[PDB]
């Protein structure tokens, strides 16, 4: 609970607090979708270039496939975490332990696929 | 606001794009000030176009050092580059002093278009509204006429 | 005429040197004067950064653009900026727009101190007399004075260039 | 949600699948903002598909590349014909619009942006000098006109995208 | 506005058309300001037109980069061109500092004329008012004199 400007200034409180993982008014699926879109759009990057098939016409497609694979693997890991730990930090009233976190991870997988596809689209075009 | 000087008769409260809904007052007050000032400038400029056309260009030399007989400066667009940059600076300074005179800050007597000309101060014969509304209506008409005049001056190529 | 008390001795040749020679402070509510200070400090911080960027571009420290242009970029910061692709210029515009969005929509600045975009006023206490090393007002004045100086210095650099070469 | 702006006599309160069957006013407000923004974007896109086939702009896109407005193929071929700098600049402009003057304030009405006048007039872009604020009761006819015109233009832009995808062209064949 | 400066032996009510409202305290304070300023500037200008011809122009360079020995610059008017724009800009920045250092906004002690140049720093004696009156009288004389000299070298070559 120590106070530091990096972790207790108003910018930090309203920045981490307004992220998808913490933003008020967001359903679990919205948080998952937003985090997934961010992760998927990021992950296409380091694969299309800096990869085995760099200097090939299908570099963007291979990067997209690898980014989707990484999103799927981390989503399986998140499902594993929700099945084992059941974080319970996002569950609504009643429901079951870890339902909110599992929904977040599933929609993170969906958003990761979406963001990876969007990055691949923006690479093939323009 | 639905009863100010602007509403003449041919059109009532003419706010087609709804700038008045939930009248912000201060917004409307400063927009009325802008309307008054723009109309006055438009009237002056419409003079500055239609009078040099009929009345000949000033008998004089404008710049005593750079041979501007007012005849090499054409009436219309393009005179921006013909009048000296120093002359433009000086007319700019005149306007700047005229405004940086009596304040037109929000709420001040300068903020409603009142500045202190009083050329036509009719002795309150139910005619203060006459002169105010006439100035506003002629301001709107002169701004529209100015826009049309500048479009004719540029589109056609010169003057009219 | 004294300071409007919402600025309250925060600038001038001396700290208590309310200097406005144009009546840009009178009959103005506290929110407007706070806006003026926030604009001054933002313009400053931008300038103070821009002066350092100019002097590190005019001193040959112009990587990341040495590589983008694939050849040594111009030392003249204006020409160096012109050498940048429109993609890079609009990336800079987009990043500054995202930063401005951050400090308005998700992280609004404190109402009484709009210049405190980082929200530093929630972790600092104040300058107090019990503190032998109290310098928060002093560093605020350092920031303001360097801001006001760099605001004219960067304009001197920009207008001196593109008109003299 | 019968009684909200958008309900129009030709169909009435539609909701066949019952997406907004429950109350959850937050979800309805979100979907109303989405409907209004998609409708506005689709009306913009339908204009951007109609007008270029009549008024190819006078000048040239890139003076240093000779690309004139009268040669970029209309429809879904400018995506791979217009230079990527132009597309990136358009995307950045839309980004600045939505992050700046056109960021929805949750207290205001769903489609209400303070910086814009009634018929969509950008009363910003003029010193940034604010605009209207939503009054549903007086402009109700214009409100529903905008909403269902946006619906029609969304269906229209989807149809025209598929027309370009099928016929390959955007001349007379696409429009039939 | 009776016992300030202007009252002296030959005249002391000299105002054929001024004192428009006979009041406007702020207007008269501003007018005494411009009086003291224009007076000082006119005195410096008259000396700068008076020191060159007798006790001839300085020996030196004034611009060793551009080799502009103080003497070769024309005495009157024409000096506005040959002195380099660098030096003119430095003169202008000195003037801007001298005016904007102390606040010129009406009401301030610097508004009424006291700029804090208390060379003799008369400790508010009876000498204060007589020094003020001599300053303002020589200021009026210097304004007239420099307008005359500027006219003279505008119509006949150098200052004479
Ligand atoms: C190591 C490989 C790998 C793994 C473990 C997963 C794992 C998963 N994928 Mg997946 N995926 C991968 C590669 C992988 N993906 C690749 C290369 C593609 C591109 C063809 C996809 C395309 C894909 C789609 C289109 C979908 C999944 C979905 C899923 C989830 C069921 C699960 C998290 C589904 C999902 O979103 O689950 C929520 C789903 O709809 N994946
Ligand atoms: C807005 C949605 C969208 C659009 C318009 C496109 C558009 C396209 N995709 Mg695509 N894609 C998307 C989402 C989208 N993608 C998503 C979410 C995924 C993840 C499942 C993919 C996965 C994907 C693959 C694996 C491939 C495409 C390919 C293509 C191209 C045919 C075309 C440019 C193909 C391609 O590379 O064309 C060049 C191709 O092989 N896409
Ligand atoms: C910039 C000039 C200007 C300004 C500030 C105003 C301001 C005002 N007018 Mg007004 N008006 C103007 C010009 C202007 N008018 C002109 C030219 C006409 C003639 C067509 C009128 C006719 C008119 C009527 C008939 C009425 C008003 C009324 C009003 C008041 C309420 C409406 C409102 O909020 O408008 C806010 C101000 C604006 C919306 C101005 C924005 C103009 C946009 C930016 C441009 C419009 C298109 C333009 C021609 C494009 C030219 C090209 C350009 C991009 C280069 C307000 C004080 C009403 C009133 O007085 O009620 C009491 C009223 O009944 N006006
Ligand atoms: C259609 C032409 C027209 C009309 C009817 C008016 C009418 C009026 N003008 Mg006006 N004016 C005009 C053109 C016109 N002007 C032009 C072209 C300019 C630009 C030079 C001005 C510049 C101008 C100024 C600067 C001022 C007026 C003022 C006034 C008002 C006189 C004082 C008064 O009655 O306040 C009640 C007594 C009166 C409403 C004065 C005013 O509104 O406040 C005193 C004022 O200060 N006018
Ligand atoms: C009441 C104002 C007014 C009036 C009487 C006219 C009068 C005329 N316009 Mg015009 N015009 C105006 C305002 C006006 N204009 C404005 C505000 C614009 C800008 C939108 C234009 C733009 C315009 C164009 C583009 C053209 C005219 C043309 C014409 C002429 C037919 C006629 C002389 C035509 C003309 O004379 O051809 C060059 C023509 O082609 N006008
Ligand atoms: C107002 C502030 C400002 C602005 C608008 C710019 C703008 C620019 N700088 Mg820059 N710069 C600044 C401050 C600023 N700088 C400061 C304070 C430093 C010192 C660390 C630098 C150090 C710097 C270097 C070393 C280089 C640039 C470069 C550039 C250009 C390409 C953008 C880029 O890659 O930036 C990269 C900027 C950084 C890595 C520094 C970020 C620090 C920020 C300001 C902290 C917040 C662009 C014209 C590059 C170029 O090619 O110029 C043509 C380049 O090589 N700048
Ligand atoms: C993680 C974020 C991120 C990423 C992935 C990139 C990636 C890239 N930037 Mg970049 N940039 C960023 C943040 C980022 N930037 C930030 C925060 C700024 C400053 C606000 C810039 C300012 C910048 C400039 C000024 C330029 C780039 C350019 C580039 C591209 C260089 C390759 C090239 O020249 O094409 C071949 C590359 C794709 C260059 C570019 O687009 O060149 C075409 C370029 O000139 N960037
Ligand atoms: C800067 C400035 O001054 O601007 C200001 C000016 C304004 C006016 C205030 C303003 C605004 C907004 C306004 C009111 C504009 C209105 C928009 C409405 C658009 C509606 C549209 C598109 C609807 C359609 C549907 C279409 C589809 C039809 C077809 O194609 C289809 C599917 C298939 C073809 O086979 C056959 C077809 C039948 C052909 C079509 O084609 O039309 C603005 C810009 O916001 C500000
Ligand atoms: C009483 C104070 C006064 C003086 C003493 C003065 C003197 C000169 N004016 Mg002048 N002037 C005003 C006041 C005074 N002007 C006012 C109130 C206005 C209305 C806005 C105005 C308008 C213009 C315009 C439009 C031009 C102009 C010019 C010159 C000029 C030529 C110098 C040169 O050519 O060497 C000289 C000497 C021309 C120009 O060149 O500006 C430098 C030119 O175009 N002035
Ligand atoms: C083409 C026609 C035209 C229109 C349609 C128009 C409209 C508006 N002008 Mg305007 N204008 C000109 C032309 C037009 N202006 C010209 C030729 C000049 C040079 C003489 C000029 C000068 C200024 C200045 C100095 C200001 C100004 C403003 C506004 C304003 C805001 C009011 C409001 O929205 O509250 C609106 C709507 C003020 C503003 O707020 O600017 C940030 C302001 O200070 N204008
Ligand atoms: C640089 C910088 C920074 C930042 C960084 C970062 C963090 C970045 C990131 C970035 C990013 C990371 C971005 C992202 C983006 C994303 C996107 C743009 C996405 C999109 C997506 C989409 C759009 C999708 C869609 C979809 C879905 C939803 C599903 C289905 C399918 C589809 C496709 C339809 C900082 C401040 C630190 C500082 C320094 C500078």
């Amino acid at each position: 609970q120590i106070r530091s400007p990096i972790s207790d200034s108003r910018f930090a409180k309203n920045f981490i607090g307004n992220t998808a993982f913490y933003r008020e008014g967001l359903e679990n699926w919205q948080r998952g979708l937003e985090i997934g879109m961010a992760h998927g759009y990021f992950l296409v990057g380091p694969f299309t270039t800096l990869g085995p098939l760099r200097n090939t016409p299908e570099a963007a497609t291979v990067g997209l496939l690898s980014a989707c694979a990484v999103i799927g693997i981390v989503s399986v890991g998140g499902l594993l975490f929700g099945a084992t730990v059941k974080p319970r930090a996002f569950d609504k009233d009643g429901a079951t332990a870890g339902s909110g976190f599992t929904e977040i991870i599933n929609w993170h997988a969906v958003g990761g696929l979406g963001g990876a596809g969007f990055c691949h689209l923006l690479l093939t075009l323009f | 606001f639905e009863s100010e000087l602007g509403v003449q008769a041919p059109t009532g409260f003419w706010d087609p794009l709804g700038f008045a809904k939930d009248g912000s007052m201060k917004a409307f007050k400063r927009r009325r000030a802008s309307e008054i000032k723009h109309g006055r400038i438009a009237m002056l400029a419409t003079m500055g176009y239609i009078t040099p056309e009929i009345t000949g260009k000033f008998p004089g030399y404008l710049s005593p050092s750079t041979l501007l007989k007012y005849d090499d400066i054409p009436n219309g667009l393009g005179a921006i580059s013909k009048v000296p940059a120093l002359g433009w600076a000086q007319i700019f300074v005149y306007c700047g002093y005229a405004e940086l005179s009596q304040d037109q800050t929000p709420g001040s007597p300068g903020a409603e278009g009142n500045f202190g000309f009083k050329v036509l101060t009719s002795s309150d014969p139910d005619s203060l509204e006459k002169k105010l509304a006439s100035e506003i209506a002629n301001g709107r008409l002169a701004m529209m006429a100015f826009t049309g005049m500048a479009t004719q001056d540029g589109l056609t190529g010169s003057a009219w | 005429r004294e300071a409007p008390k919402v600025l309250a001795g925060t600038g001038g040749p001396l700290p208590e040197s309310f200097w406005d020679p144009a009546g840009f402070t009178n009959n103005k509510t506290d929110e407007e004067l706070l806006f003026y200070r926030a604009a001054e400090l933002k313009h400053g911080r931008i300038a103070m950064a821009a002066v350092v960027g100019w002097f590190t571009n005019a001193s040959g420290f112009h990587y990341l653009g040495d590589l983008w242009l694939k050849k040594p970029a111009s030392d003249n910061p204006i020409e160096a900026f012109n050498q940048l692709s429109l993609l890079g210029v609009f990336q800079m515009v987009f990043f500054i727009g995202c930063l401005e969005w951050l400090t308005t929509v998700p992280c609004p600045p404190p109402k009484d101190a709009p210049w405190d975009v980082i929200g530093m006023s929630d972790v600092l206490e104040e300058d107090t007399d019990e503190n032998p090393m109290a310098e928060y007002k002093k560093i605020q004045m350092q920031e303001l004075n360097n801001s006001r100086l760099a605001m004219v210095a960067i304009i001197g650099l920009i207008v001196q260039a593109t008109t003299t070469g | 949600f019968e009684g909200e702006l958008g309900v129009t006599p030709p169909m009435g309160y539609f909701d066949p699948l019952g997406l907004s069957s429950d109350g959850d006013k937050k979800t309805f407000i979100r979907r109303r903002k989405s409907e209004l923004k998609n409708g506005r974007v689709a009306m913009w896109a339908c204009m951007g598909w109609i007008v270029p086939e009549w008024y190819r702009f006078p000048g040239e896109l890139s003076p240093s590349s000779g690309l004139k407005f009268s040669e970029i193929p209309n429809g879904m071929a400018a995506l791979k014909a217009l230079p990527t700098e132009a597309w990136a600049q358009m995307g950045a402009f839309v980004a600045l619009l939505e992050l700046g003057p056109l960021w929805q304030d949750e207290s205001r009405a769903p489609g209400d942006f303070k910086t814009c006048a009634k018929y969509g007039f950008p009363m910003f872009f003029v010193g940034g000098r604010e605009g209207s604020d939503s009054d549903p009761v007086k402009n109700q006819y214009s409100l529903n006109s905008e909403i269902n015109n946006g619906r029609l233009a969304m269906m229209a832009i989807t149809g025209m995208v598929f027309q370009n995808g099928i016929t390959g062209t955007t001349g007379p064949e696409m429009w039939a």
